[PDB]
């Protein structure tokens, strides 16, 4: 009963903007959301279903991430364009709907609906930003094209359009694939990666923030419903970690090189996949979103447009509870002890290695290893000699926001002994 | 119901009429003086420029026709509903009741900010 | 969208060209581009008489032409001083009015038909019809009529006259009052 | 058509070819009387000439029409200058077969109709589509930009309206429960004239038809008296006439289909005549619509779309919505009627003021 | 069965399209294409499996309208100032 | 194919032509409203088979030059004339259209001839409705061959067709 | 059937191919849309009945009228401007269309299915009880779906 609450709050502000200012219209979306968390937390252990769509752990811990991105992007936007905030509503909705249901048809509605009004609210119309919007759109259409013959094949494997049928030989294996297609473009992994570094690097700096959190949450809570091959997901994790950490080397630009930081994240949740724990991905997922969403806070504060390395140095020295935040999030991405993205990587790699799957999982780990060459370049850079650079120290909300995700991933990093045992069923 | 024969009767009706229009063409076609001119070929309005060089037509029409096909899904989505209306009962008129409120939340959006532009 | 409105078309009455400046439904700006009739009638009438060029003034205005005729004529008597009998001034403002009334008649006629119903041009114009009448019977003719001169009017009324206009001043209240 | 049988395939093709045959003629000699009607609308008296009643002018007619140098214009598309009308005119012909003329077998032995398809109106539907198609096709191949913005009024009015068709038809759908055009006729046999229910309805298909050129947008546009209509203006002899054809064939088609649908298809309560009654019906909204024809101005396609996109589709799909309540609850068939009596009492009281 | 091969095909046809096509418009043509295949083969799948095929390919339509209407809206507004659709004339964000 | 090669279609065709008649005016002065008078509820060329009125030049076989055609628009109205379809007529309506008339200056052509092929001349000032009633009566006699002039001679069917447009 | 069946698979493989191939955008959206119509009556001949008319409908009726409309706002019919071409990538392009068929002709072939249902034409008849109920969800969701992308089309047009 909080999909009704995130309908009412989109269908009435749809009119109200006519009459509320955009401020009250951001002041409403932010008291959906919230009202649409706090809803999702009440019904902590009460699965709830209605028709196709189904509420298990997996809906509710990917939507609460989305809810939470929803809100820490809207808090920046201050346009005074009501639908700049309406969109958002929309995506959160959408992919409410993508994690909450198995049935492939109206999963890609799902998609479709939480996708769309991200297209449009890219454009802060910067010359980059038609061009991000047009390659997202295009090879989002073909994905979706793609994973609407797999959805088709699928039907043909099996009468029913919902995961979990038994599932023929060749025509099941492709089906899969046609689906598998879609879906890891959706989540960024490679060879399917294009997509992601230009459009991080186009768009509004909040913008992808909610991006890199809620839609990477959402495409990895409809994986975990697919059955997924271990060869497929073998050479998607290779392929996708490889060229994330090694074409990260290459970047001159902090949104770029987090864009493919991101693909080589993708990479490493679908180890979880394997197994598909549910916890283990919840866990890695809660660690991710709260860290990216961090940075990509700290980097609008800095410059929505395009911000480069250069610009995040003498950060502690400009504002030190910044640099520190950055710092955590840095090693926490790194995945280091005592952080939490040490316990979500680990997560990961225990079910890849219960699942029986090695070497994938050593190349993985060479790749993690190196990745901390700029992990370390990001955040050491904090510290450096202050450089020509924009700096907007933000409201209280930003900061007040990166402190809470900070103080939340060093918390269950260092006790994780406290959520993960309601990861389960919820007790 | 009905039965497929309509069907192939559907396509002699469309065949008879395509036969008999591009019979019509050839009759306006064959039967004619045929003494082309420059000026005759030319568009038209006196030498060039009837609207000659101007910027791309308004977005409006585009408006009209996205609209059109967002509509005609809703239509499209009715009709299954309109044949079938008693068997469905009240939980049938209240679920295309609420599709048609969502639809109409999206015309009466539309219709406060308008197609003028 | 600079729009080339081209003469005579699309059904520009009064032959004009229009530069229609336009983006949109709205309208920027109308360049008009006129000259297509240009005569010389202010060419012409310094080399025709005086007498002559009375049937040189009707034709510039064809509508509304007995204004011409007086202007013309009363021009050129305050020029040369001639007397003017009563009846020669009552009988200019009746033609003035009467001609005043079939202009009239034809500008709303083609307003109303060149956008909006093509019906109402008909009855309007069937009254014209009648008017016209009237100066077949004095004049000969039924417009570019040669009737005024320098004293007042060429010759006299015949008895048919009056008693068609009185049918028609009577017909015609209902008439007008009815287009209102 | 549960209970109608099916012609062979050689009647079928002969059926069609007399009613395309047909509508030729019917064509022809109703652009012969309203002329005429027009003419003794505006106090003229119409062609007393060539016939004695006229009816041999359309033969002068047609012999001009070919003869008359069909020309290509250059800057013109090859392929859909001479494509076009041939659009126009073969899904502007077909679509009239489904009418009922009368019970089955009163063909002198078949059948009344052509095709009595099962899905009737959404057939109508998608042929009355490809009408708007070939008219904005034929504005853009033309090669005259200034035609071309004509075409794109036309399409944009056609459309709109077009879509209101749909809501406008949904309301008898419910009451019926089939879209064949045969079984809602025999409901207006039995419960009698469906328009007694769904008047209002009614109103929102009577001027939708209006929007499709039949009259008072009157800015389609022609070619004339204002920004240029498409579809036209670079067509001579034999494609400016199979234009004008198909545009005629749809506003008496639309003539048709109006009794047809709310009023009463033949069906008499009286005399119970299969033809006459459904042509003489034909003839009544003809000389109502050519009423409006001579009698009322220009809506200048702005208005046009205001009145057609915030007034009349609301109200065909509120009007839907009312009849969905009442005929999936079923409670009487007698509260339509009450309804729409006293919804046309509302509608008409507004007027005197 | 030959009606599956032929959905597949178009899909192929669709591929072949987004890949060689040069305007954006054209691109979106292909991935209609490839929809429409999607949808043929739903509807034959559905004639095996029993109906549900047909209201997919419904729902599906509808789908295809949405991204339809939002994605020429992306067109207009990209190429509205801009010179000639071809996708190639944006280069800017590059590797 | 141009209305002619057989001995009854040619005869049949040209009773077609002259009924179907359709005029398309070029109104350029007091001659033009005098032509519009002749479409009223008293005097109307609806009759013949002139009622119907494409402004159109592609869609009309009778072009009346009524009034004065002045210089600047004598191109024009010529690629008017060029625009047509070839079986097309041309009548020049009143004084100043067929001679030069009383403005016998620089700025009118003193034969409308001049840029179109004229068929018939119809003096008058006006030209009376009945009088151009009558100009396109002689028209339909002359395009169904049955005109002569006072030399003897029988005169074609179309001019515009004796002419090498350049 | 294999009469008219070979007829209506080639002149669909065709179009396709025109569609695909042809460099007028007016001429491969008439193609497109002579693919629906002989896909409307595969659709009919599949027994589905309602749905090849929507497909007419909506799709060419509705959807390529958008896009007729836009690329003639829009000239854009002559596409080869500001090249780049590319050239090798046409045959490339090919292959890959080749396997993407390749391995679904794999997939499906050797696939043998029981093709013996009476759907009683794809009537909405039926389809009403289907549509509102089990599928009533995913109806209002598509539904708002598309009133969303009216606002999103409306906001991402919205010169001012
Ligand atoms: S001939 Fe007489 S009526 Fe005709 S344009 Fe000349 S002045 Fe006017």
């Amino acid at each position: 009963m909080t999909l009704a609450i995130l309908a009412v709050f989109s269908v009435a502000l749809t009119l109200l903007g006519f009459v509320l200012p955009p401020q009250g219209v951001k002041r409403a979306t932010l008291l959906g959301l919230a009202l649409a968390l706090a809803s999702l937390l009440l019904t902590w252990g009460k699965p709830f279903a209605f028709g196709p769509y189904a509420v298990d752990g997996v809906s509710q811990v990917f939507t609460l991430l989305a809810l939470l991105g929803a809100l820490w992007t809207v808090g920046l936007v201050r346009s005074g364009r009501f639908e700049f905030y309406l969109l958002v509503l929309y995506a959160a909705l959408g992919m409410h709907l993508l994690a909450s249901t198995r049935h492939l048809l109206l999963m890609l509605v799902a998609l479709e609906a939480l996708s769309l009004p991200l297209y449009a609210l890219a454009t802060w119309r910067r010359g980059q930003g038609l061009e991000a919007a047009l390659k997202y759109f295009l090879l989002g259409a073909l994905a979706a094209a793609f994973f609407l013959y797999g959805a088709a094949l699928f039907y043909g494997a099996t009468g029913s359009l919902v995961l979990g049928a038994p599932g023929e030989g060749p025509l099941y294996a492709l089906a899969l694939g046609l689906l598998l297609v879609g879906l890891g473009f959706k989540a960024a992994l490679a060879p399917f990666h294009f997509w992601t570094p230009d459009v991080y690097q186009g768009s509004p700096t909040p913008v992808v923030l909610f991006m890199a959190t809620s839609v990477k949450a959402a495409a990895f809570a409809a994986l975990l419903r697919v059955a997924a091959p271990p060869e497929a997901l073998a050479l998607l994790v290779a392929l996708s970690v490889v060229v994330g950490n090694l074409a990260a080397l290459a970047q001159k630009e902090a949104k770029r090189l987090l864009a493919y930081s991101s693909i080589a994240h993708a990479g490493y949740m679908a180890l979880a996949l394997y197994t598909g724990n549910a916890q283990a991905l919840g866990f890695y997922l809660l660690t991710y979103v709260l860290a990216t969403g961090l940075a990509f806070a700290v980097l609008s504060q800095i410059s929505p447009d395009r911000v480069p390395l250069e610009a995040l140095r003498g950060l502690y020295r400009k504002d030190p509870l910044l640099g520190l935040a950055f710092l955590v999030a840095m090693l926490s991405l790194l995945g280091l002890p005592p952080l939490a993205g040490f316990w979500g990587k680990y997560l990961a790699f225990a079910e890849a290695a219960r699942a029986g799957a090695w070497g994938v999982l050593v190349l993985a780990l060479v790749t993690s290893a190196v990745s901390a060459y700029y992990y370390l370049g990001l955040g050491l850079a904090v510290f450096a000699r202050p450089e020509e650079t924009p700096f907007r120290p933000g409201p209280p909300w930003a900061r007040a926001a990166v402190v809470a995700a900070g103080v939340l991933l060093l918390a269950l990093g260092l006790l994780p002994g406290l959520v993960l045992p309601a990861l389960a069923a919820g007790g | 119901m009905a039965p497929i024969q309509e069907y192939v009767g559907t396509l002699i009706y469309v065949g008879v009429a395509l036969f008999i229009g591009v019979a019509a063409l050839l009759v306006g076609a064959l039967l004619g003086p045929k003494k082309p001119g420059r000026a005759k070929l030319m568009p038209y309005e006196s030498g060039n420029d009837p609207a000659g060089e101007v910027k791309r037509f308004p977005v409006h029409f585009y408006v009209v026709a996205m609209l059109f096909i967002l509509f005609d899904v809703e239509v499209a989505f009715l009709w299954p509903y309109a044949v079938s209306a008693g068997g469905l009962g009240l939980y049938g008129f209240l679920g295309v009741l609420a599709f048609t409120l969502l639809l109409f939340v999206g015309f009466l959006y539309e219709w406060w900010k308008g197609v003028m532009r | 969208m600079t729009l080339n409105v081209g003469p005579q078309h699309p059904s520009t009455h009064g032959v004009l060209r229009l530069m229609v400046t336009l983006s949109g439904e709205e309208v920027l700006e109308v360049v008009p581009h006129i000259g297509y009739l240009h005569t010389g009638f202010e060419k012409t009438m310094e080399h025709r008489t005086y007498l002559q060029n009375i049937t040189y003034t009707p034709r510039m205005d064809y509508l509304h032409s007995f204004a011409h005729d007086l202007a013309y004529a009363l021009a050129v008597e305050k020029l040369l001083g001639a007397v003017v009998p009563p009846r020669a001034e009552t009988i200019r403002v009746i033609l003035n009015e009467l001609s005043r009334l079939a202009s009239h008649l034809v500008f709303l006629g083609t307003g109303l038909l060149d956008l909006g119903a093509l019906t109402p041009f008909f009855y309007a114009f069937r009254e014209r019809e009648t008017i016209l009448d009237l100066f077949e019977w004095v004049t000969g003719q039924r417009f570019h009529h040669n009737y005024i001169r320098i004293g007042g009017v060429k010759e006299d009324l015949p008895e048919e006259f009056v008693p068609e206009l009185k049918k028609l001043l009577e017909v015609l209240p209902h008439r007008i009052d009815e287009y209102e | 058509t549960w209970s109608y049988p099916v012609d062979p395939y050689w009647m079928v093709a002969l059926k069609a070819l007399l009613v395309v045959v047909g509508l030729l003629t019917a064509f022809a000699f109703m652009t012969l009387i309203e002329r005429r009607l027009l003419a003794r609308f505006q106090v003229r008296m119409g062609p007393n000439r060539v016939g004695p009643f006229g009816l041999l002018q359309p033969l002068a007619d047609a012999i001009k029409s070919i003869f008359k140098e069909d020309i290509v214009v250059a800057q013109a598309d090859r392929f859909l200058f001479v494509l076009a009308p041939l659009i126009s005119v073969v899904f502007a012909l077909l679509a009239f077969g489904l009418i009922p003329f009368g019970p089955p077998g009163s063909f002198f032995g078949y059948q009344p109709w052509v095709i009595n398809l099962d899905l009737g109106i959404l057939y109508l539907f998608a042929v009355s589509e490809l009408a708007v198609y070939g008219i904005f096709l034929s504005g853009w191949a033309s090669g005259s930009k200034y035609s071309l913005l004509g075409s794109l009024r036309s399409s944009a009015s056609l459309i709109s309206y077009e879509l209101g068709l749909g809501l406008a038809l949904l309301a008898p759908v419910l009451l019926v429960g089939s879209l064949n055009l045969n079984d809602i006729v025999n409901w207006q046999k039995e419960h009698g004239w469906l328009f007694l229910y769904a008047f209002p309805a009614f109103l929102v298909y009577l001027i939708a038809s209006m929007a499709e050129a039949a009259r008072t947008p009157f800015d389609l546009p022609e070619a004339e008296q204002e920004l240029v209509g498409g579809y036209h203006t670079e067509y001579s002899s034999i494609k400016w006439a199979l234009f004008q054809m198909a545009e005629y064939i749809h506003f008496i088609t639309a003539s048709a289909l109006i009794p047809t649908l709310f009023l009463g298809g033949w069906t008499m309560p009286v005399l119970e005549v299969p033809y006459l009654w459904m042509f003489l019906k034909i003839a009544f909204f003809l000389f109502f619509f050519i009423w409006i024809r001579a009698t009322w101005f220009r809506l200048r396609y702005d208005q046009l779309l205001r009145f057609g996109w915030g007034f009349l589709f609301p109200l065909a799909l509120l009007w839907f919505l009312v009849t969905a309540l009442v005929v999936a609850l079923d409670l009487p068939r007698t509260y339509l009627l009450y309804l729409s009596a006293l919804s046309f009492l509302v509608l008409l009281g507004a007027v005197l003021y | 069965m030959s009606y599956l091969l032929t959905s597949a095909l178009l899909f192929a046809l669709g591929v072949y399209g987004v890949l060689t096509r040069r305007t954006a418009i054209l691109v979106f043509l292909s991935i209609e294409l490839m929809l429409n295949a999607a949808n043929l083969s739903l509807v034959g799948f559905a004639r095996a499996y029993g109906l549900d095929g047909q209201v997919a390919a419904l729902m599906v339509i509808a789908v295809a309208a949405a991204e339809v209407a939002v994605g020429l809206g992306l067109i207009v507004a990209i190429f509205r100032h801009r010179e000639s659709t071809a996708v190639d004339d944006l280069s800017e964000l590059r590797g | 194919r141009e209305g002619i090669l057989f001995t009854t279609l040619e005869k049949l065709v040209a009773w077609g032509r002259s009924n179907s008649l359709w005029p398309a005016t070029f109104g350029l002065a007091c001659c033009a409203i005098e032509m519009m008078a002749s479409t009223d509820a008293r005097n109307d060329l609806a009759r013949f088979g002139s009622e119907v009125f494409r402004a159109s030049p592609r869609q009309a076989d009778v072009m009346i030059v009524a009034g004065r055609l002045s210089k600047k628009m004598a191109p024009v109205m010529r690629r008017v004339w060029e625009q047509m379809p070839d079986p097309k007529w041309v009548i020049s309506m009143g004084a100043c259209a067929s001679s030069g008339g009383m403005f016998n200056n620089y700025a009118i052509v003193q034969n409308v001839d001049s840029v179109v092929p004229v068929d018939v001349y119809v003096p008058g000032c006006p030209p009376r409705p009945e009088a151009l009633i009558y100009a396109v009566m002689q028209l339909q006699k002359k395009v169904r061959g049955q005109a002569y002039n006072e030399r003897g001679e029988r005169l074609p069917p179309v001019a515009a067709w004796k002419r090498t447009r350049g | 059937m294999s009469l008219l069946e070979g007829l209506a698979l080639f002149l669909l493989l065709l179009s396709g191919v025109l569609v695909v191939t042809l460099r007028n955008a007016i001429h491969a959206a008439l193609a497109l849309i002579l693919n629906f119509l002989v896909l409307a009556g595969v659709y009919v001949a599949l027994d589905a009945r309602f749905l090849g008319f929507i497909q007419v409908i909506v799709y060419a009726g509705a959807i390529v009228v958008l896009f007729l409309f836009v690329i003639m706002l829009l000239f854009a019919a002559q596409g080869e401007i500001g090249f780049d071409p590319l050239v090798r990538s046409r045959p490339l392009a090919a292959l890959l269309a080749l396997g993407v068929a390749g391995i679904l002709a794999a997939g499906l072939w050797g696939l043998d299915l029981a093709f013996t249902q009476d759907l009683k034409g794809g009537l909405p008849q039926a389809l009403g009880p289907l549509l509102y109920g089990d599928w009533l969800f995913v109806l209002l969701a598509v539904g708002f779906l598309l009133m969303a992308a009216t606002v999103v089309a409306v906001a991402l047009v919205e010169p001012g």
